[PDB]
């Protein structure tokens, strides 16, 4: 007859009913996702709304147990993850307005159009063609027109909606004792009551700003190299001591630089490893790839596939009429059912994406013993890191020369080493400054440090200060550039892409020390080494049961995220770069501009 | 069956643990708190009977298994149920045993 012994009694029934209803809803969602028809849409929406209403009723019922007297930590975690009102704490009118403006923002982002100044009946959407002109073209004026029009004709519609979404989210977060909407987002890395692993929401900003301070000595050199190379594709447009114009980076916003590799390849006379002709000329089918991936995963000591995975998963594209949107995902329908959905071909990128997906599948198979509310990653960034280190280790020449895709000798030279490391750097270390800057800007906006009459000015100031790119055309306070991004207009968090990049290399260097590696870090494999599988499974089976700063210690040996593994991974490229800029000027000045003339 | 088989129940709420070899068929509302509920579902008063959601697309570990438990016992009876042996053929014109 206590206020704790009722919590477990309620939690058992909730777990049972929730598992049942969630399996129903997820099965309906899969039935739609793999077979796009008309009745399947309503068959999925029905179960979806039923599960949502059930969760809402359980949430408004679980507010009878005060979190102040609960003593056990697992039941406390479950109740706290179930108790949060979230939205709907506002009045009804405000909630309707917020939902309407969110839907309007998503619709405006999805279906925007911009057409030529000399032929107004040939406009293209973003996805099929705009980020293709921005990715494949080599003409200055065309890229400039695209980058300017996509922000002038679609961005100008999002400002009077963002200026209200900010206020609505601020109120929704202040009604839950969070002081702003940014603290609500950082509330995922929050840890209380462990006596040795505490982590307050406010320390995340300090950790990010103190770990980003060690990457600049590498990003500056990479930037100087990219600039000294770009000054040969568009001469008389880049000055040797200025920033890079924000439209010559490779895509619409400059999030990834990977589309620049055709211009800045160090040794353009050595083709990097691409085992796609061997796979095709050795008659490899869509099932052999998954068999090889399962063999690799069972080599390290993780369990086999559940045998319910081979009969129901959709590995091949259904031909005649079964039109199905196949973006590769791994499903966790529950009750011991794991499925994979991807229209695979026989190439190398899908051969790596198979390992990436089986990473998520193994993760979801590991912690399937915890209660329902604790079936997730340790935080919002562990899942993709676990899924990524596998594909990172599954593309090394030592591994590919033992499966059979490569010749058994395949003489190696340091030139292909540099090629691969540089192609990796233009995607890994090329997005961290942009991510950190965008997150800092959104935090400073939500908190209230930037009055609404100084948004674009501070945004471009921070872009000139941190990332190192400058706008090609002045932008006044009528535009809205941040809202023209997908993650900003649909209300998605962005800080996870900065912690995943560090967790990935921390895990990699931690496991590569268990397999007793000898050479540099980027030539290691964790296959055929059983201790690595044990060290990884010691963290895989936890879920959200323990604070993430504990599951991070079980594999690495530290308490917080670090940045030394990344520089240890990129050391060779770092040296070769430091020996390449004897005549250039490493760094940038924030005064030059492509219109100040 | 597809779409669920809700005809196999299992009781998960009992005030006291079961003594060896006892069977209970009660369906009274298990009362967890301190307030009488007089036999209606709601808060802190739950119904103790729940049903498996058996479906064919399950993984080994949630599919329905059938169990048959045998028990053996000898209280005092001299000649009872016993297994069959081999009817030793009967020979003739030959003494032995
Ligand atoms: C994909 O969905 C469609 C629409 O529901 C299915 O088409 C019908 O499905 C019902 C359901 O059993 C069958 O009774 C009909 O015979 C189906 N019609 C046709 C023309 O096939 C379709 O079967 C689904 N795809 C698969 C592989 O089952
Ligand atoms: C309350 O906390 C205790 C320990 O803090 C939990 O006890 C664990 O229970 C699991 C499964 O019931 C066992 O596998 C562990 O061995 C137990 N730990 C210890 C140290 O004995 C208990 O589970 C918690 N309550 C609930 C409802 O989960
Ligand atoms: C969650 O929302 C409710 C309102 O929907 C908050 O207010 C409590 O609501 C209950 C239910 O009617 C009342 O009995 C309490 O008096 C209300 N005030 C309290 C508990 O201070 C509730 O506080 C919210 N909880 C959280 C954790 O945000
Ligand atoms: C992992 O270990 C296995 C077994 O030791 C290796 O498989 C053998 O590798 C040798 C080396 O050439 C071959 O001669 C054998 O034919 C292989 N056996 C089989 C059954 O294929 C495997 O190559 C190792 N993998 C790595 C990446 O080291
Ligand atoms: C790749 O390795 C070779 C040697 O294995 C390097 O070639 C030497 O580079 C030094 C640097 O000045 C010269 O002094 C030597 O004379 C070079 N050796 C020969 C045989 O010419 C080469 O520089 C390395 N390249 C990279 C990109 O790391
Ligand atoms: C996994 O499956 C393969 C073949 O299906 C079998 O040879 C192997 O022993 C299995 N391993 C485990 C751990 O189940």
């Amino acid at each position: 007859s206590t206020i704790e012994e009722q919590a477990k009694t309620f939690l058992d029934k909730f777990n049972h009913e929730a598992e049942d209803l969630f399996y129903q809803s997820s099965l309906a969602s899969w039935n739609y996702n793999t077979n796009i028809t008309e009745e399947n849409v309503q068959n999925m929406n029905n179960a979806g709304d039923k599960w949502s209403a059930f969760l809402k009723e359980q949430s408004t019922l679980a507010q009878m147990y005060p979190l102040q007297e609960i003593q056990n930590l697992t039941v406390k975690l479950q109740l706290q993850a179930l108790q949060q009102n979230g939205s709907s704490v506002l009045s009804e009118d405000k909630s309707k307005r917020l939902n309407t403006i969110l839907n309007t923002m998503s619709t405006i982002y999805s279906t925007g159009k911009v057409c030529n100044p000399d032929n107004p009946q040939e406009c293209l959407l973003l996805e099929p063609g705009l980020n293709e002109i921005m990715a494949n073209s080599l003409d200055y004026n065309e890229r400039l027109w695209a980058w300017e029009s996509w922000r002038s004709e679609v961005g100008k519609q999002l400002r009077p909606l963002y200026e209200e979404y900010v206020v609505l989210k601020n109120e929704m977060a202040r009604a839950n004792h969070y002081e702003d909407y940014g603290d609500y987002w950082r509330g995922d890395y929050e840890v209380n009551g462990v006596d040795g692993y505490d982590y307050s929401r406010g320390q995340l900003i300090e950790d990010v700003e103190h770990t980003f301070e060690e990457i600049k000595p590498l990003y500056e050199h990479l930037h100087a190299y990219v600039r000294a190379k770009l000054m040969n594709a568009y001469p008389s447009y880049i000055s040797p001591i200025g920033c890079l114009p924000a439209h010559l980076l490779g895509d619409m916003w400059g999030r990834f630089w990977t589309n620049l590799y055709s211009l800045t390849v160090p040794f353009g006379q050595k083709p990097n490893i691409d085992v796609t002709d061997a796979m095709v000329d050795q008659a490899w089918d869509a099932q052999r790839i998954f068999k090889e991936a399962e063999k690799f995963f069972v080599s390290v000591g993780l369990p086999n596939m559940t045998q319910g995975f081979w009969e129901n998963s959709m590995l091949t594209d259904p031909g005649n009429v079964q039109k199905a949107v196949c973006h590769p995902t791994a499903w966790d329908l529950g009750k011991g059912d794991f499925r994979i959905l991807m229209c695979t071909k026989v190439t190398m990128d899908d051969f790596l994406t198979a390992h990436h997906e089986m990473g998520h599948i193994q993760y979801d198979m590991a912690y399937a013993a915890q209660p329902f509310l604790l079936r997730n990653g340790a935080n919002e960034g562990f899942h993709e890191a676990v899924g990524e280190i596998m594909s990172l280790s599954a593309a090394t020449p030592k591994h590919l020369k033992s499966i059979g895709l490569l010749s058994p000798d395949f003489q190696e030279d340091n030139e292909t080493e540099i090629n691969f490391l540089l192609k990796q750097a233009l995607t890994i270390v090329g997005t961290l400054p942009f991510t950190y800057m965008l997150e800092k800007w959104r935090w400073m906006v939500f908190k209230g440090e930037i009055p609404k009459d100084q948004w674009m000015k501070k945004w471009w100031e921070m872009k000139r200060e941190i990332v190192g790119v400058v706008e090609p055309v002045p932008h006044d306070e009528t535009y809205c550039d941040p809202a023209s991004l997908f993650h900003v207009s649909n209300d998605y968090s962005f800080i996870r892409y900065y912690t995943r990049t560090l967790y990935q290399f921390q895990f990699q260097e931690a496991l590569c020390q268990a397999a007793k590696h000898e050479g540099p870090l980027h030539k290691c494999d964790i296959s055929n080494s059983t201790e690595a599988g044990q060290k990884l499974f010691n963290m895989l089976r936890l879920g959200k049961s323990e604070p993430w700063t504990l599951a991070l210690e079980n594999v690495v040996g530290a308490k917080n995220m670090n940045v030394r593994p990344l520089l240890n991974y990129f050391e060779p490229l770092f040296t070769w770069l430091k020996d390449q800029n004897k005549n250039s000027f490493v760094g940038w000045s924030t005064d030059w501009s492509p219109y100040a003339d | 069956k597809p779409s669920g088989n809700y005809n196999y129940l299992y009781r998960l709420f009992r005030k006291s643990k079961l003594k060896p070899f006892e069977r209970d068929i009660s369906t009274e509302i298990y009362q967890a708190g301190n307030k009488p509920c007089n036999g209606v579902a709601g808060s802190n008063c739950y119904s103790p009977l729940q049903s498996y959601g058996f479906r064919p697309t399950y993984g080994v570990g949630h599919q329905p298994y059938r169990v048959v438990v045998l028990s053996f016992e000898l209280l005092h009876a001299p000649a009872t149920v016993c297994g069959p042996k081999k009817s030793t053929n009967l020979v003739k014109n030959k003494c032995v045993n």
